[PDB]
């Protein structure tokens, strides 16, 4: 593991769209348009 | 206009030798109202016993420790190559002095949007009531330009007279005293 | 070991003149600008503002020569520590 | 002009066998080193000196090998196909003169031989319809006007004209039936004074042997400095006509191409053919000449770096590789060690997606029966899911003025609306004034105000004397008041923008006489007032067209009669990028397959930013748009070994290969071929070029995210 | 800085002294652009348009104007009195019969057969639009007998009907089947191309009003090197190598226009260009007909500081960055007294410094820890 | 960090007093005359 | 402080190229095609000054709370205790 009980507490307690950072342009199709992740989504339509 | 320095380059000469004169003294009183003529080699010894140093080792290691200190003075010079942060910072700061100037005259050379970049040429080739709007256009692209160059060098001044304070408070710890602290005056236990 | 830092204290001060950056002396564009108010005047004050606060910090940072006593320190050699590198050089051929 | 005396007698018969110049032996590939800067026209806007900026214009490929013409010498003459075989002439090319001017020669008909090579100026036929010789049948015969680039002068003039080629009949000529291909010859055995002056029109001469030039608009001609240099020779055509350019021009020691010479050759240059040259040396003084490099000229962004002499010294192809990616997205010929994002400058060929939806044809009938009503009384008709045709309404009448607001005129008949809302009236052109935006006048306060607030057209159309379904009305009646008599009088009632006047049951009755009014009481007690102006109609009937459309989000029901045929996304036109047009909505993208998402009933799909994301097909398959430039590529750049690599930043690998035409050329190329150092799937990203090795480090300069950094080979 | 009260310091002022400026104007000799084909036969058909571009030339637009009655002037990107008195790079005149009735259908935008099949104007460039009536006065042209535009070009394929289209400032494809004009109305052409298809066109004939009526697309090309394409102007090659030198003029120098002062430069820069430019596409240099090269600078170039000192009431000036010669010799820039200061010598004249040239400065030995008027290195201002 | 990503994407879809805020709909509704306008006012918000 | 202030009261008089700075004024004098047009410049013009004016307020509220922490660092070190730092408390020994 890579977090100490109270660091995962911490995590778990603080809300972060996740980029994908590994086929994360293909996770974005799968998923389809959420609002929660529409940010980390419109980098491959906005450009960014 | 690119206004001239406050202080000739003798005055900072003489800041820094100064600076250079300051660092020896009795490092070892309960204030700064007393001025001790304690010698630069005797300063260096007096800074590593307070270190952690007995007085016993330094008297037996005498020209060991002054043969790696003149290593040290030496190996400076090397240090002013582009793997180096701190010399990085230094370029950076220039680039981002030229970067403001080169900003601020190249803004004058792009239409936005306009016929043309001049105001002659604006005023040549169209008649009043065309002319006025692009001259309106160049006029509220170039106040929007300085607008943003004024704040950008008002931001740039007031991190600069913070860092003046902090490279102060840094004169005043580390080189005019020994720093106790971990990591202020560098990675080890300070010494000078 | 020897750490390297480098600590800014000054930008290059720049005063612009907003009249002729803007309006580079021309009748038609100067009148078409007053209609945006004081802009020049006030461009003008920040940057007047911004430098003379620069000059004050930097006056502050360098008063501390006028109540800082010192020695003089021996040219090259001070005991058995090189300290040539950082002294100034002295030669009577030309100025110091 | 004048093209001097027409040429008389036989023609120099010559011997065409591409066999012998087409040889594994005699190709020597010179590809075009953007390095050196090579065909690199300079740009005309202005002369930079020290600055690196990025270009858009006529440009040649990196590393392109073009096309290699090799010329021999002489009696009966020896030369290839060059004649016959028709070249396009797309955007221009770019000719590379005499590159090996000082090397051993191998003389194509001569054997056994290495004379010192001499360079050579092509000879040109460029030409806008192409056919075939009378006699022969042979294809590379230019009719109509033809511009002819021919050099002259033993190679110290260069002949510019734009005519007609009349063939002749005599044998060995053109138009003749013992005719091979258009050979011209030299001929320096004193016939040139090659060893005297070099002045002689023989090469002309021998083009009015083999054609007649007839009807000739221009002819000029430029001096060329006898010297053994490399030269280089571009020609393009725009609206200003024909531009020629040449290295020469400015300084013959560089490698940029001048412009120096506009032909008045307006009509556009489709074909161009290489003229054959096969000079006649005797065996005496025989000499193996040089060849020349034929590059297409291709519209793309270059970055080009200006010496402190102004001239260009080297140049970036921006879409041929990666590395060239990243130093045209910085503008930096010089890029330092690092991990950049960069831009895409690759343009590649783009399909159509068309998905239109099948309705009815809505009817302008009422528009076109009738007699119109006036103004205070215009009908309206308002279309949805129809099909319309403007140009069947617009062909009836004789358009006076076509005034239109947020849309264009030619861009309301090509396009799709939620709705088309039409009112007409009849109304005289000469009170156009009055019909206008913010006019005064009766009209607009209180007959018809024009409703600005969607892309309206207002059209003021004669109705002509052959169009008989539409009468002409008695006159044409407006109304001049509309106001409640009060105590005090004269409150005034005006039309709101696009409404009726609220006097307009009170003038369903008419007016019969100018200046009539009518009256009627209301229940509070006051006097409804109306009053009309009645003037006669002119010859011809006009009418005033106010045309408003809305454009929908969802589908534009109302498009116009277009017979696009129901493209195919299925199999082709997928992952590649395409401009689609699907039931109104227009744009560019990148289609893949999907699981349906998005809510339902809708067509198109939208995220948060409305942005077109996806969109529900015909064929019952849901699709993924793209805007054609969606996945993210980073290039790793180490400046030592002078090597870069490619990381797809969140793509997997898979999708990379298939997503393959939207990269540079050489990443285009790499993802076709299965090279083994393929692509890897990593942490960040499809990376290009690397291996996984297992090696741990402490630092590195080339930090690829994730606690993953590029060791530079 | 717009205050009555200023507080002491050193201030950059801006110039406020407009002083007349005289003309510098260097043209180059040129032939006369020729407008005779728009001026003789008959005008061609708008599909058939026929096309003159002009460089190197000089020419009279009043002239070619004064001979047509001008029904409509819609310019682009320049002004029709500027199409007369302007310099360019180039000069292209497109110009075809057009009824003048038949206006809306030239215009930006418009739908119809006349921008789809016969000529889409081009708005790449500066461009003017003029329908004009032909005088029956003017009898060098002549009309023709109708007006023809072409109403179809289309590619005859399997589902048929593929249109083709102008391109801006382009023939028709069907120019060369269109050769052979239209006698009758709704006449159409067909020819058989090589790949099986028809390519088919279909011209408009009706007949011309009592006066002929052409239309003139005027496009101009503006050039940073030399404009060369001029209006015949009278105006003589005035000399700046001794007068006009040191002052604000408003140039004209082959083309290019502008205001600036102009001051003797040794040549530096490209040994081909007239005009010398910075990377910031500003006009530097400038090499002139007498073998000169000037040196070309804004009309306000000197940067001015004032040092005002409140409690004594008292101001001074700091020429920043100049020598003071070039501060005498440069005096018609400033304010109406410092003007008058540099005219006569007076006894605490332009002192040269490390700051630049001073005016109303003294050199002196005095020694300071402090000053409220810094001027810079180590500098500072002693208020009287 | 969120807000960011949310301005730098939201402000592609606003038309900044153009017909729209897609190019694609201004090339396809207007003309090179009024097709530069509407362009260069979109290509100036989004510089600035 | 009074500076916000005042430029934000003084963008709202300025017409940015417009007939007049006033709504009001735009709507009586033009008609809806240009009215749109001339109250677009307006709007446009009021927004970028807003905006800058915000993300002024927002960089003056985060250095006053960085100011703010070293006003508590400042009262825990000279004025609640005595500190043997030198130039934190003013020049000279610090005392009180
Ligand atoms: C003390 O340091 C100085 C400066 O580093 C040394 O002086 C250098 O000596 C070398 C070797 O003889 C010369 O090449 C350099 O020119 C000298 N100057 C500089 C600035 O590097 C000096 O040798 C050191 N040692 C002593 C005992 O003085
Ligand atoms: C180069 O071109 C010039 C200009 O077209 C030619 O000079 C003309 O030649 C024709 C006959 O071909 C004469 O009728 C004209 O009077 C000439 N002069 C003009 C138009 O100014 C010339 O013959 C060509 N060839 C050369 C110089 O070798
Ligand atoms: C052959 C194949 O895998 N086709 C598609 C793929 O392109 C797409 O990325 C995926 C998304 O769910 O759906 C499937
Ligand atoms: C009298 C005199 O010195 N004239 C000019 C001077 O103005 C100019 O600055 C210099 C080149 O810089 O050439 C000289
Ligand atoms: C729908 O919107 C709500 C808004 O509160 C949000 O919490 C929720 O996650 C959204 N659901 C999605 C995007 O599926
Ligand atoms: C020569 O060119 C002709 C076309 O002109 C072509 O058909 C023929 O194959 C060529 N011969 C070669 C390449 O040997
Ligand atoms: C050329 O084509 C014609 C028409 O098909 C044919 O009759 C003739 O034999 C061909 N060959 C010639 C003229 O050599
Ligand atoms: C030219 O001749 C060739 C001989 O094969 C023939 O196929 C071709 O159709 C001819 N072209 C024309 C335009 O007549
Ligand atoms: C062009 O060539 C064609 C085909 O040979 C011929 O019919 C026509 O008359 C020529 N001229 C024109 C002006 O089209
Ligand atoms: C040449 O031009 C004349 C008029 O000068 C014309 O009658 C003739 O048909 C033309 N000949 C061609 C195009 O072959
Ligand atoms: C060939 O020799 C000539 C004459 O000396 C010289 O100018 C030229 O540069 C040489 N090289 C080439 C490639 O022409
Ligand atoms: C539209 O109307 C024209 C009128 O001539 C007709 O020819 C055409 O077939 C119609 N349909 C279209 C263009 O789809
Ligand atoms: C231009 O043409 C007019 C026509 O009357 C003539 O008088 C004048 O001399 C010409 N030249 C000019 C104005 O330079």
């Amino acid at each position: 593991k890579y977090r100490s009980a109270i660091e995962d507490l911490l995590f778990n307690k603080v809300t972060i769209a996740d980029p994908g950072y590994m086929q994360g342009y293909d996770e974005c199709m799968q998923q389809g348009p959420q609002s929660a992740r529409d940010l980390i989504c419109a980098q491959y339509v906005a450009g960014y | 206009k690119v206004l001239p320095p406050l202080y000739d380059p003798y005055m900072e000469a003489a800041y820094t030798s100064s600076l250079l004169g300051s660092i020896a003294g009795a490092s070892w009183t309960a204030g700064l109202s007393s001025f001790a003529a304690i010698p630069f080699a005797q300063s260096i010894f007096y800074r590593l016993n307070g270190v952690g140093i007995t007085q016993q080792v330094l008297s037996e290691n005498q020209k060991i420790i002054a043969n790696k200190f003149n290593q040290a003075l030496g190996a400076m010079q090397t240090g002013f190559t582009t793997t180096n942060l701190a010399f990085n910072k230094v370029q950076d700061a220039v680039n981002a002095n030229a970067m403001a100037l080169s900003k601020l005259a190249a803004e004058l050379s792009n239409t936005f949007g306009a016929i043309s970049s001049s105001i002659s040429d604006i005023l040549a080739r169209l008649d009043p009531p065309e002319q006025e709007a692009q001259i309106d256009r160049l006029i509220n692209g170039r106040l929007t330009s300085l607008n943003a160059f004024v704040a950008q060098q008002l931001v740039r001044t007031e991190a600069a007279a913070r860092s003046a304070q902090l490279a102060q408070d840094k004169v005043n710890e580390c080189v005019k005293s020994q720093s106790k602290r971990n990591g202020f005056c560098g990675t080890g236990t300070h010494i000078v | 070991g020897v750490t390297q830092e480098f600590i800014e204290t000054t930008i290059q001060k720049i005063t612009v003149d907003c009249k002729q950056y803007v309006c580079n002396g021309f009748k038609k564009c100067e009148d078409l600008l007053k209609e945006y108010g004081q802009f020049c005047s006030k461009i003008n004050q920040a940057l007047h503002g911004a430098n003379l606060r620069q000059d004050e910090s930097i006056a502050n940072l360098f008063s501390s020569i006028k109540t800082q006593n010192t020695q003089p320190l021996q040219a090259g050699l001070n005991g058995d520590f090189n300290l040539t590198m950082l002294q100034i050089p002295q030669v009577t051929t030309g100025e110091r | 002009v004048d093209m001097g005396t027409t040429g008389s007698g036989n023609c120099i018969e010559s011997q065409v066998a591409p066999d012998f110049f087409e040889t594994a032996r005699n190709i020597w590939p010179l590809p075009i080193d953007t390095s050196k800067a090579e065909g690199v026209i300079y740009p005309n806007g202005k002369s930079y000196s020290n600055i690196s900026l990025t270009y858009t214009g006529l440009y040649p490929k990196a590393n392109d090998l073009g096309k290699q013409y090799i010329f021999s010498d002489g009696s009966r003459l020896f030369v290839s196909n060059y004649s016959r075989q028709v070249e396009t002439f797309d955007d221009g090319f770019i000719v590379r003169i005499g590159a090996a001017s000082n090397k051993t020669g191998t003389t194509v008909i001569s054997q056994s031989t290495n004379r010192p090579i001499k360079k050579i100026y092509p000879a040109f036929m460029l030409g806008h319809s192409v056919g075939n010789y009378t006699p022969t049948n042979i294809t590379g015969r230019y009719l109509n006007h033809t511009l002819v680039i021919l050099p002259d002068g033993c190679g110290t003039l260069v002949h510019a004209f734009y005519c007609i080629l009349q063939p002749r009949t005599q044998a060995y000529c053109a138009g003749a039936s013992t005719f091979t291909s258009v050979t011209v010859w030299d001929t320096p055995a004193s016939d040139c004074a090659n060893s005297q002056s070099y002045n002689q029109l023989a090469n002309l001469n021998a083009f009015k042997l083999y054609f007649d030039l007839i009807n000739c608009t221009f002819r000029y001609n430029y001096t060329i400095t006898e010297d053994e240099n490399a030269e280089w020779f571009g020609i393009t055509q725009d609206t200003q006509g024909v531009h020629l350019y040449s290295s020469r021009k400015e300084n013959v020691f560089r490698n940029n191409m001048f412009h120096f010479a506009t032909l008045p050759v307006y009509q556009k240059i489709l074909y161009y053919t290489v003229i054959p040259r096969s000079i006649r040396s005797p065996f005496n003084d025989r000499k193996a000449w040089a060849a020349f490099y034929i590059y297409k000229l291709h519209p793309l962004t270059y970055l080009l770096n200006f010496d402190v002499e102004g001239y260009i010294t080297k140049a970036v192809d921006c879409g041929y590789d990666d590395f060239a990616q990243l130093q045209c997205s910085y503008e930096n010929f010089d890029v330092e060690t690092g991990v950049y994002s960069v831009s895409s400058f690759e343009a590649s060929p783009r399909g159509e997606f068309i998905e239109q939806s099948v309705t009815k044809e809505c009817d302008f009938s009422p528009m076109l029966t009738g007699t119109p009503p006036p103004i205070y009384d215009f009908k309206r008709l308002v279309f949805t899911n129809c099909n319309y045709n403007l140009t069947k309404l617009l062909s009836l009448f004789q358009v006076s003025e076509f005034s239109c607001h947020q849309v264009s005129p030619s861009s309301l008949a090509t396009g799709c609306y939620s709705s088309l809302t039409v009112d007409y009236f009849a109304y005289s052109t000469d009170m156009s004034s009055y019909l206008q935006p913010g006019s005064a006048g009766e009209i607009v306060q209180f007959n018809y105000k024009q409703d600005f607030s969607n892309p309206t057209c207002r059209v003021l159309a004669t109705v002509p004397t052959n169009l008989t379904t539409i009468t002409k009305p008695s006159n044409y009646v407006h109304l001049t008041e509309c106001y409640i008599s009060t105590a005090y009088g004269k409150n005034y009632l005006f039309n709101a923008p696009g409404g009726y006047t609220p006097c307009l049951s009170l003038a369903s009755s008419g007016f019969s006489r100018d200046r009539q009014s009518h009256s009627q009481e209301l229940p509070d007690g006051s006097f409804l007032t109306t009053t009309g102006s009645v003037y006669s109609v002119g010859s011809n009937l006009q009418m005033a067209f106010i045309i408003s459309v809305q454009y929908g989000t969802d589908t534009n029901s109302v498009c116009p009669m277009q017979a696009l045929r129901n493209d195919t996304s299925i199999e082709d036109k997928l992952d590649v990028c395409v401009e689609y047009s699907l039931h109104g909505i227009t744009g560019r993208g990148v289609f893949h397959n999907c699981t349906s998402v998005g809510l339902r009933n809708q067509r198109f799909v939208y995220d948060t930013f409305d942005n077109l994301v996806g969109y529900h097909s015909h064929n019952g398959n849901y699709y993924c748009v793209r805007p054609c430039v969606s996945v993210p590529v980073s290039v790793i750049y180490d400046k030592v070994s002078n090597s870069h690599a490619t990381l797809f930043g969140s793509v997997a690998c898979s999708h990379v290969t298939t997503m393959m035409s939207q990269f540079s050329r050489m990443t285009k190329t790499n993802l076709l071929a299965r090279t083994t150092p393929g692509p890897l799937q990593t942490t960040v990203g499809c990376a290009m070029g690397f291996i996984n090795s297992s090696m741990v480090v402490d630092e590195c300069q080339l930090p690829l995210g994730q606690s993953l950094c590029a060791i530079p080979p």
